[PDB]
């Protein structure tokens, strides 16, 4: 009510920790701010057969990817290249 | 039991009523006093405690002096026996 | 047969016509101001506050409240503005504490988070009216309470105004042990130092949480205890995590930080053995015809002019429909059915002056309504004395009463909306905040008050004149004007929305633009709890 | 066989000695002033004001009230001292309204009559609260409510504080149709003038009688021959009275007990040696057990636990044939006494007996070994025992009430049927020279942690103002000034005063209990 | 969002170590020894019995269970060792009876069977008490009871200890009548001569059906045509149990459930390495937790009060998707575990929730500091708020269980819905060589006062005799001989069996608990 | 019992008696130190009313 609610949330990349804020809008996109930077995101998860695809656009470029969230890992697969991301383990 | 004989046969060593402090005390080292006798008054919470002497003999040794704190139940008045 | 077609309510507003600027215009000035405001509030206690509070390691209040809801669900906080400028000197952002609903493991329950920035989370009068109405309203719709106790005790100054009475601190505890014995979970996390005040919680709670260092239980504080007796003693050895969690007992659970306490809070929820089940129908829901930012044109910020409560209806209800009740008898007063998010919904709102025929046929229909076990949504809008000045009000008593009764004796869930406003018997007549609603809620361009300034000026001097006449006092005629200028700011300050919101009346003030979502949450809230049969009293007549 | 020989309680002071002396003229010098204070407050509105109202053709309130109950039935008035002195400049006495307890055609009702000679009968904040007090009494225990209505309406200064609150003058109809609802009748007689929108207090009401020419619900003309709401005509303020006596009687309505009953017996001891006993110091410490012995059925007392938890006292007596568990305080409550109380408490809920607290406690142990051994734990399971009971409780204060001890031992906030305290009661968070010493060492580590330097001088300095103010709020007149604490009373009526109190909390079925989660 | 990872309970053994290896050793040669007796037992009666039988062209008693119930589904037997060595020369295979809760029709049903081959269906004191048993468990599970009869009657020898007492004989006709009057069904299948008078067990019952030519009620025409006892003719004992289908099929009955349920989920450790873990020597202890951990869905379990009172495990998890609070021993009992164990039965009554207790109990503590803080007073209030709750009560004994440490943990005769015990445990009132001790020294004593002289050589031969008792009365098979525990359970299917039951007693609905007075 | 009462003297309350505790763990100790109606009543809590004899 009145606010906008922000999440901050650490995603471990390679040997080095990086903090993300993601702004929830209203509209349904979310604004993340990483460092000095701010990407506007919005997009959607579809299935193709047995298979999770993300749909997403960032800073009006969209891309599509297989998402697999295996474990505290998070693999995005495409064409361009594949991703490995690790979700920290509370201790 | 009517007679309220059993309420007399009760009895017990002097013993500080709570933790708190002791403001002052009317016993010296070696002094006679009867039972009843206010040996110290002791405050340790909004209200304020005087201790009577639990029996008419003379008081052994003081425990504890004035600003001094007295833990719950512990002796004060120490009696020489008789 | 579900397919019937069926007329829809609403009209497209004149973009063009300078009226609907004008009230656009206003209204999104109120809307902004109070924006900016709730980010003010929002920032917290202060700079240096929160630099100590984060420096101890723990968690600002509403980063404890977002790990602790379910990720990205909606949080309804209520009364955000509670203590706005209510003490002369003193800032207490948001009354020192932080009160909603949110869903916790799937489980809506109502926090309670004390904001230790504020005078190191001490409990103002209106923190504990502020706590003491989040109890009520978690005790009515049987939701769970989670405490996250971060305290400093009672402010020792205006003690009078926090101990003493039923409705102060002693409440909280008598309110706690109720719910409890009536099977609605009481959680209490003991996140940081608490105090005499504050120590009592998380004993009559049916589970503790205790962080490891910060969480201190003691009966009495350190300075406390040595002015009571002149003991000393640290904080951690008089009350800490590994003493109560192991020796003294009253810790049933024990957390390293803050985060380990929120994921031991939400699988304490999650073992409740709990199941929501609803007792009205359900249908799917559509969303209404017309955009809701069209209601800032419509209504504006005049309480002068009169609009069509029907627009507002038709913006904030399932497709837009609306089945209207004895629409030509009473025309001042609208009532019907509609649906909202799929539920059910008695929808009762003003239109003009209350009269006779308005007042029976809204006993009719909340009559109706609780014998079908509906919701009832009150839409206040009361119309100021300045077109009438009494047109033989004695009739509207007689019948305005049968109104008052039938809504009070009401055990439908109730939620009033004040949207314009409020005076006299109106507000009483209308599920005021004295009958009980689940919720109430104002707009930002609302005034509640006894009676208008000018009506009110007009009648003290009057009595005045009139007892001077009888005394032989001449009253002056200038006196008549030195009156009426004061007493006419004097309303309108008390009026304010603001004015009513620092105090606990009227939970929050919120956007218009955010009723439907609003009104749905607070509904689907309050739908946790069963709907009981309705008594009514002896209607005269 | 009900002839075996009890032991009774209670022990014969020494009135020669001086302690008892000074006590007694302590006592005395506390009561007086409050007699006479009650007298000035009984004057009413003032001269002037009565004057007017009795040219007016009709009856004083009190006169109303004596003429409406039953012929030398006594009368149990409350809150007597609202309003006393609340107000900085204007003087409410009574608060403008009067409430009490009397019997009606043989029946107890409760009786709000406004008081028409105080700011013509507008409510103020106090008088609200006043009458929701009243209210609330009456819905607990099941009383018929008679309401002699002589309104102003709403005291338009302060509009805000009692127009727009829950708790705040819209609750006295919601009130009043609740209790319609649960069958408990609402009797309404407009004996006055209703100039403001009070109209809807009789209408409301189950029954109305509204006097013929001074009463105007506008015309009492148009009312009673024409909009019907009058249910009755009366010529004038007596036979309103006599109809409402017939109205009353027509009720059909039978009060039946649930405890048992013994015959009365008066206690052994003179009411007028508790002055002495008690006095007017609340640093010295007397036995509840004088007080339990000169108020009980014959000075019986069977104590439960004796000598576990020696500081809190606790047995069954009667009072006027009704049974009764008698909680009081000896001392500082420790474990033990938190435990043997919820034991008692539990015992008194399991049997339906009605629960009497007598408050003189000074706070709750504090110490690292008494947390080691949960003394917050016991206290909280002791206060929710408290909280759960269905069973009448009527809270007594005949000394100080501080701290948690006040909420352990039935205080204002965990709704007790009646509540009173004596002349020489204190009530306050914590006593005032100790929370001086408390503030002043926050303040003093405060600049220790920022580098600031705090003067001896100044701490001392800011440590006058609270032990002054802690004073003045703690005064029985203060609190009786706000609706908290009901009326300050005499203590040689308590006796009277309880048992007219437990006969009125007697009229309602006893309800089975139920308790929360008893924390081991 | 119940996503929220969490953490796993139990750790994996090691198994090269040798204590693993002599424990799983020690319990896979009791399972063997187990499940030898219980194939012996399965033989049944003997040959020449089971050859008339079969030449009599009727089913033995297992075949017509195996019929009964739907094809493929789990039966739960109970009782199997009953009579095991109980009379000194008579073999009883089972008791003389089959009991035990399969699916006939998708419901659950509890099926009494009467053995003919054992002393041509003979009743003897343990047969009554297991199929008393078998009916209480069925009236308290509301589950349909199904009696297929072949019985001789009561068996002349031993007359006194079955036809007169309460609890024996007559009493399995009321509880047939208190079940019809409760609209829990009852069905009798005739499907042997009731040469006796158990005429009256068809007769009660609420729907009969009786074989053409086996079958009496004094003959099957007489009764199927004339008499009208029989409400179903059946040619044979196919026919028979096809009817009682259907006829089950006819209830008009669903199963609702009350508590929340989530899917499913495997413990993450085999069964299996509960042999190594527990062993067979009491002496040595084990940690409850691992035994927790090889059971619970997923092997996630949430303990409660985990530093209070550590010798006794509380918690919450979830078996088969049915939430249950676990209450085991890990130790020797005190105060604070009393206490603890007091609140986790009053959380799970509460939020009602079924109860699972673990025993291995070996008492409680005693000393003169422990009885200076009332253990005795813990001991008391664990054993009520046991007593008092109303949740589904299962107990499984896992190793000891002695002294007032069994009625604490819910025991026997506080009625737990279902009792099991492991081929490891041992029950008596006391360890043998403690009670050595205990008796020797009183007579000892005794000859002092009176001025006797105990020789010590007496008091050594005195002792011995209760050492060699004590063990023979506390072997599982003892205590399985008479009806006490059930039966006898394989560690590796204490899950399955848990399932099952949990299964079965949810189709009662869970009333409110009411507590006693808790003596704090 | 929700009420107990316990003579002075012949009154003993002892969870195990002398004999049971010294064959549990090794512990001498008197019948009345162990259980008794003033320790019950003061102490320990168990005892509800102290009685001076049968009669009483
Ligand atoms: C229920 C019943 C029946 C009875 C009771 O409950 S009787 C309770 C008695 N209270 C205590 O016994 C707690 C005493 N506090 C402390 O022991 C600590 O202080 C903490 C624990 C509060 C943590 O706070 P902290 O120490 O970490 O920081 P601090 O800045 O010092 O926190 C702000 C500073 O507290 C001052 N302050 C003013 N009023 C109070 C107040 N009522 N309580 C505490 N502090 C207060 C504030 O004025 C100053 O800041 P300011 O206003 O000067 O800027
Ligand atoms: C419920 C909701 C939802 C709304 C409402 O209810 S909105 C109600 C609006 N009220 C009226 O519409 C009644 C207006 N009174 C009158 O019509 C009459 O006055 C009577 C009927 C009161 C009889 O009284 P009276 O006329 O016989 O004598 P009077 O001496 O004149 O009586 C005292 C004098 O009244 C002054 N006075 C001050 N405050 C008030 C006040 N709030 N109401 C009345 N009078 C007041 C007092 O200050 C002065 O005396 P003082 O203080 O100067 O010495
Ligand atoms: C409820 C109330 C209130 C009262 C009553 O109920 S008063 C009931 C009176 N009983 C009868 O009236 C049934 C008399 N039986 C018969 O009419 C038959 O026998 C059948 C029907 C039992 C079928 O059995 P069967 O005839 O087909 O074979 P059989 O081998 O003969 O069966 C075993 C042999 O029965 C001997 N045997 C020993 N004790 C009994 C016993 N109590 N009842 C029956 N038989 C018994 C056994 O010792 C021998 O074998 P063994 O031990 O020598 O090897
Ligand atoms: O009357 C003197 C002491 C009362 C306050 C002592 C503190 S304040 C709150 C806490 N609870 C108590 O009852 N005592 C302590
Ligand atoms: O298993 C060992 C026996 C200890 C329990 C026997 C009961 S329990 C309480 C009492 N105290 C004892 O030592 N024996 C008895």
């Amino acid at each position: 009510l009145n606010i906008s609610y922000t999440r901050n949330m650490t995603l471990k990349d390679g040997k080095n920790n990086v903090a993300i804020a993601v702004t929830y809008n209203h509209d349904g996109s979310y604004s993340m701010q990483i460092e000095d930077k701010t990407f506007q995101v919005l997009g959607n998860l579809y299935s193709e057969g047995d298979c999770t695809y993300l749909k997403c656009s960032v800073n009006g470029v969209a891309s599509k990817a297989k998402l697999i969230i295996l474990e505290n890992t998070i693999y995005l697969f495409s064409k361009e290249g594949s991703i490995e991301i690790d979700i920290p383990v509370p201790k | 039991y009517l007679s309220s004989v059993s309420s007399q046969e009760t009895q017990g060593g002097p013993l500080a009523p709570m933790t708190g402090t002791i403001e002052k005390v009317f016993v010296k080292a070696g002094d006679k006093v009867k039972a009843g006798d206010s040996l110290m008054v002791m405050i340790a919470m909004k209200m304020e405690h005087t201790i009577k002497s639990p029996k008419d003999g003379t008081v052994k040794k003081v425990f504890y002096r004035e600003g001094a704190q007295a833990n719950r139940h512990t002796p004060l008045v120490e009696f020489e026996e008789e | 047969y579900h397919g019937d077609s069926v007329a829809s309510l609403g009209t497209q507003p004149d973009l063009g016509s300078a009226l609907y600027q004008e009230n656009y215009k206003q209204m999104k000035a109120l809307v902004n101001q109070l924006h900016e405001r709730v980010e003010h509030i929002k920032l917290g206690g202060g700079e240096k506050a929160r630099a100590l509070h984060i420096s101890r390691g723990k968690l600002l209040p509403r980063e404890r409240i977002d790990n602790l809801i379910d990720p990205g669900s909606p949080f309804l906080e209520l009364s955000q503005f509670a203590g706005y400028q209510l003490y002369d000197n003193e800032e207490v952002p948001g009354g020192g504490i932080i009160t909603g609903i949110g869903r916790v493991s799937g489980v809506e329950c109502m926090i309670i988070a004390n904001d230790a920035t504020v005078k190191g989370g001490a409990y103002y009068p209106v923190t504990v009216k502020k706590q003491l109405r989040a109890q009520e309203i978690a005790m009515q719709n049987r939701l769970p309470c989670i405490y996250l106790v971060d305290s400093g005790g009672a402010y020792l100054p205006r003690q009078a105004d926090v101990f003493p009475d039923r409705d102060h601190f002693g409440r909280t505890f008598y309110n706690q042990a109720i719910m409890s014995s009536k099977n609605i979970a009481q959680i209490a996390v003991v996140m940081g130092s608490c105090t005499a005040g504050g120590a009592y919680v998380p004993a009559m709670a049916d589970e503790n949480i205790i962080v490891r260092k910060q969480g201190t239980i003691f009966l009495a504080g350190p300075p406390l205890v040595k002015a009571a007796t002149g003991e000393e003693v640290s904080a951690e050895d008089l009350g800490g995590a590994d003493l109560h969690c192991r020796k003294s007992g009253v810790s049933d659970h024990w957390a390293l930080d803050d985060h380990h306490a929120l994921h031991l809070t939400r699988k304490v929820v999650r073992n409740l053995n709990y199941q929501k089940k609803l007792d009205v129908t359900i249908e799917p829901s559509e969303e209404p015809l017309f955009p809701a930012d069209e209601l800032y044109g419509i209504v504006g910020a005049n309480l002068k002019r009169s609009f069509d409560v029907r627009e507002v209806i038709a913006r904030i209800v399932d497709g837009s429909r609306f089945t209207e009740f004895k629409a030509f008898y009473g025309d001042t007063l609208v009532t019907g059915f509609a649906r909202i998010f799929g539920y059910p919904v008695g929808i009762v709102g003003n239109n003009g002056v209350l009269f006779s025929e308005s007042a029976k046929k809204g006993t009719h229909f909340v009559q109706l309504c609780c014998q079908r076990n509906i919701p009832l949504l009150f839409l206040q809008n009361i119309t100021g004395f300045m077109v009438g000045r009494e047109y033989e009000a004695e009739g509207i008593a007689k019948d305005g009463a049968k109104m008052v009764a039938a809504v009070a004796c009401a055990q439908v869930p109730k939620i009033t909306l004040i949207i314009g406003g409020s005076y006299g018997a109106g507000n009483y007549g209308m599920c005021g905040r004295a009958y009980s609603p689940r919720f109430l809620y104002i707009w930002p361009n609302a005034r509640i008050s006894v009676m208008g300034g000018e009506q009110a000026a007009n009648v003290l001097a009057t009595i005045t004149k009139d007892q001077r006449a009888r005394e032989g006092k001449q009253f002056s005629s200038a006196d008549e004007a030195a009156l009426k200028e004061p007493i006419i700011k004097k309303f309108e300050e008390e009026g304010n929305p603001y004015y009513s919101s620092a105090r606990v009346w009227d939970d929050g003030i919120i956007d218009p633009a955010d009723t439907r979502l609003v009104l749905g949450l607070s509904f689907s809230a309050a739908l946790n709890a069963p709907i009981e049969k309705t008594d009514f009293g002896i209607f005269r007549m």
